[PDB]
């Protein structure tokens, strides 16, 4: 068996509840179980492109009454489904393209940054999602959308005392905000001298006795807010501010022995966008360990079973009709979709300067498209994105 | 006014008192993207929510109208922010709004914008009287929910009531010791009231943690927190523990032991201890037994920490 979830000693993972019971246990018992089927059923892995393709093509253009809960989040739904086609290697139409140009200027506000939707209020998040959806399409006429001045200005609205940011006017504050800020204050070229004013120093006070990184100062290590922070650390180039091998001997502790994938948080369950919000982590702090100079990096591999997550991804993430998922039993959606692809891609893809080695499990039609740890949008999106603004002006 | 589950609802075009006020659509554009087919209950309580915002008529109708748009979308920080926007404006019972935010809330724990707005409320009224008693009912259906324990630290912070909350945790730890979010708030209470430098404290603290790790060993969350309040001020600082461990290989090292056990030795070989090369080799062969017999998941990871541990050591 050259799979590390189907041969005989890997049935040795199974949960150990020494015997005692609790609401987890049970849970993990029961995730456990279903992954076992999953796995003992195909005893080569292959990527439903095609019945992907389908469910993200339909998707860019129409969603059932289902997609009601996420109408004040729909540059986030152009977003996701952009970047699996991204990743899918999909190339983008035109006119697909420019109505995506049309849409995301009318959530766009007159004081700056995105809205969930056409005529609705600023939001980090959502502003976040565009000008990621923008570069994503890559053309001038995506570009020119974002109003250079207005975002900024935005973002400075937002600004705390304590170099936390407001996730938007009237809003609560978490690591998150300060992510979305640099994300969108760095691809687009406007960030001022004292814009992440002790910024660095909030997303600090995050990390705690876990070793990663909750919403706010004091709050469990959760996988999503460590990635928020960590990237915005690369971002603002202060990663160094954290205790980087706590955080390092916590995100890999995330991963789960059995079912292959990582949790969200320690005791929780495995799910497919952790694949991304938590395996990303390891080529951000492989970056900074090696801006330290740190000589025991491997360099072929991440810091963490590339293959275990690529093999929960494909026995145990793909929905028939099309489209990833959380777990065996939950209904596919475009946000899963996202990052169980991207996690992939991440799983599939190593860097280091000229040290490129990449693992494909499955067929080599699997490989997917590179994706930038920090934005998680195409290494060349960024680059090509960047590029860009940075022929243009600041202030 | 009538609620959106009713059998006697009507939608907002069919209703009197509403028609002196026209439906504002959607402006979607020309060929739309991701456009949502909202079903005909949805789209009517928004055509009419985009016209009193449109206005901004600060009426206490579209008071009303905000709870239908809310229930449709909890999600909707638009229309949160108009319901505060009104909520003060038209100066409503504060009293009255968070008996309305606690049902919102019971039957949307998981919201982001039910629990910022329950703030909110209590920020204004600066009464924080029913909080802990609410979010142990939320954490009673689910105790690890998220947006409920980060609400619960903040009160506590800002009311200073740390009174109860260890006993509180203690509870829960009865209840389900493989709780990693209550042995955070664990370490949230003491933090912020004994801290861990009172030897005391930290002596009864760790007793009970090994006494949760003996009753439970492959509980993760435990050796995460002995971790935790010993990490920082140094494991080599107690030699003790190091035994006290290595003592119970053969009827427990499980590989949280064995990893807990190379803890020890990295931060030896940091304030440089006797025997440093001892040491090293009792770091290297358990980091390979891990990468290569009962921590195989995390193989990259101990393959790394072995090849840290000589690097920089030797
Ligand atoms: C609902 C939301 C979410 C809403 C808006 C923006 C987000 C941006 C980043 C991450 C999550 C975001 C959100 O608050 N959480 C967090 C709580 C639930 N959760 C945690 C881990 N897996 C699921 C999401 O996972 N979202 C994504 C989601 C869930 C179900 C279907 C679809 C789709 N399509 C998307
Ligand atoms: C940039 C950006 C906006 C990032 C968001 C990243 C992320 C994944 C955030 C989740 C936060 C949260 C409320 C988790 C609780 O999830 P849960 O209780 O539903 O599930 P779990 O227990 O498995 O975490
Ligand atoms: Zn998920």
């Amino acid at each position: 068996e050259p799979l590390y979830s189907l041969r005989p000693e890997h049935a040795r993972e199974r949960l150990q509840d020494d015997s005692v019971e609790t609401v987890t246990s049970i849970e993990q018992a029961k995730v456990e179980e279903k992954i076992q089927e999953v796995f003992s059923s195909y005893k080569r892995l292959v990527l439903q492109r095609e019945k992907h393709f389908h469910y993200l093509k339909r998707g860019l253009r129409q969603l059932t009454d289902a997609y009601e809960c996420l109408d004040a989040s729909r540059p986030w739904l152009c977003y996701w489904i952009l970047h699996s086609l991204e990743l899918l290697d999909e190339p983008i139409p035109q006119i697909v393209a420019t109505d995506v140009c049309q849409f995301l200027e009318l959530c766009q506000s007159p004081e700056g940054g995105f809205g969930g939707g056409p005529g609705q209020y600023p939001h980090l998040a959502p502003t976040y999602a565009a000008v990621n959806a923008l570069c994503i399409i890559g053309t001038e006429e995506a570009y020119d959308i974002i109003n250079r001045e207005k975002l900024l200005q935005y973002l400075y609205s937002l600004k705390q005392p304590d170099g936390s940011f407001l996730m938007h006017v009237g809003g609560e504050v978490d690591v998150r905000s300060a992510y979305c800020a640099a994300s969108v204050a760095s691809l687009t070229n406007i960030i001022t001298p004292d814009l992440f004013e002790g910024t660095a120093e909030w997303i600090a006070r995050c990390q705690n006795w876990e070793g990663g990184i909750g919403g706010v100062p004091g709050m469990e290590a959760h996988g999503g807010y460590t990635f928020c922070g960590l990237a915005a650390l690369v971002i603002l180039k202060r990663e160094r501010s954290l205790n980087l091998k706590s955080l390092l001997q916590w995100v890999t502790s995330r991963q789960m022995r059995f079912e292959g994938g990582f949790q969200g948080r320690c005791n929780k369950l495995v799910d497919g966008c952790y694949s991304f919000w938590q395996a990303g982590l390891l080529p951000l702090l492989h970056r900074a360990l090696h801006a330290q100079g740190d000589p025991a990096l491997s360099m072929s591999h991440w810091m963490f079973h590339q293959q275990a997550l690529q093999e929960y991804i494909l026995m145990c993430c793909q929905c028939p009709a099309g489209g990833l998922l959380d777990k065996p039993g939950k209904s596919r959606d475009f946000y899963h979709t996202c990052y169980c692809l991207s996690g992939l891609s991440i799983a599939q893809h190593f860097g280091s300067g000229a040290m490129l080695h990449d693992v494909v499990l499955g067929v080599p039609e699997n490989a997917l498209q590179p994706t930038h740890p920090v934005y998680n949008i195409g290494p060349d999106k960024v680059i090509q994105a960047t590029t860009y603004f940075l022929q243009k002006p600041v202030p | 006014f009538v609620s959106l589950d009713s059998p006697s609802y009507v939608l907002y075009r069919d209703r009197a008192e509403w028609a002196d006020i026209d439906p504002v659509p959607q402006n979607d554009g020309p060929n739309p993207v991701v456009q949502i087919i909202y079903s005909d209950k949805f789209r009517d309580v928004y055509d009419y929510f985009r016209a009193v915002l449109q206005r901004d008529e600060r009426s206490e109708r579209a008071f009303k109208l905000t709870r239908d748009a809310i229930e449709l979308n909890a999600a909707n920080y638009t229309v949160w922010h108009f319901r505060r926007v009104l909520l003060k404006s038209l100066q409503k019972d504060l009293h009255e709004e968070m008996n309305y935010i606690t049902a919102i809330i019971e039957e949307q724990p998981k919201n982001y914008q039910v629990w910022h707005h329950r703030r909110v409320l209590v920020e204004w009224l600066r009464d924080p009287s029913q909080e802990l008693e609410f979010i142990a009912d939320i954490l009673n259906q689910d105790a690890k929910n998220y947006h409920a324990w980060q609400h619960r630290q903040w009160v506590i912070q800002e009311f200073k009531l740390w009174d109860n909350e260890l006993q509180y945790v203690d509870q829960l730890l009865k209840e389900d010791v493989r709780n990693n979010s209550v042995w955070n708030q664990r370490y949230f209470v003491i933090s912020n009231t004994t801290g861990y430098n009172d030897r005391a404290v930290l002596e009864r603290e760790v007793q009970y943690t090994l006494e949760m790790i003996k009753l439970v060993p492959h509980n993760e969350s435990a050796w995460n927190y002995l971790k935790g309040i010993l990490q920082d001020r140094g494991l080599s600082k107690y030699p003790n523990l190091l035994n006290q461990l290595l003592d119970l290989q053969p009827s427990h090292s499980s590989p949280y032991l064995i990893a807990f056990l190379v803890d020890i030795y990295e931060d030896m070989l940091e304030n440089q201890c006797d025997n440093k090369e001892d040491i090293l080799n009792k770091a290297l062969e358990l980091c390979e037994i891990l990468a290569k017999e009962k921590d195989t998941i995390r193989k990259e990871y101990w393959r790394y920490i072995g090849r840290s541990l000589q690097s920089k050591h030797s």
